[PDB]
């Protein structure tokens, strides 16, 4: 899980 | 474990 | 049956008699679940990410449905941002990686 | 080629001239790699994950090798456990999930 945030 |  | 990665790989799944979103996380290796009720004993744990680790409670041998398709297996729960399912329930579901 | 996910889905990806492993991860919408020397100019930025938050280098237009397929994007460059493909190059390679 890679959030671009 | 890991959650990458 | 298949999906693009276009977009979140969001799946509708059904656990603990609840109704969640999920995302389809094929580089989790294992089930995360936001906060929630969840019936039955647990054991401490703790899993890694980016950005740190965090503390989650393991539930085994949980039932759970994901877009219709039946499985069982463990799910950690805690102060996961999103909830996630990882490849060991991945596999139940004869999820493949295609490219 | 078609990947089930009984173990975990690594690959070989070349860039900047040079060969790492990496996790093929749906859950991920961004490309991340441990620190590795890349050329060009970057601009800060802090991505999320489970454990909490990352600072890392962004480069745009780096051309990655996946597994023999090339794809060209954003690449984010910082302290990751492990190096990470995301959507934004996983498109390019036409993955997909099957279940």
């Amino acid at each position: 899980y890679v959030d671009g945030a | 474990a890991e959650t990458f | 049956p298949q999906v693009t990665l276009w977009q979140r790989p969001l799946v509708t799944i059904k656990i603990g008699g609840q109704l969640k979103e999920a995302l389809l996380d094929t580089g989790a290796d294992d089930t995360v679940l936001e906060e929630m009720s969840l019936p039955g004993r647990w054991k401490p744990k703790m899993i890694g990410g980016i950005g740190g680790f965090i503390k989650v409670r393991q539930y085994d041998q949980i039932l759970i449905e994901i877009c219709g398709h039946k499985a069982i297996g463990t799910v950690l729960v805690g102060p996961t941002p999103v909830n996630i399912i990882g490849r060991n329930l991945l596999t139940q579901i004869g999820m493949t990686l295609n490219f």
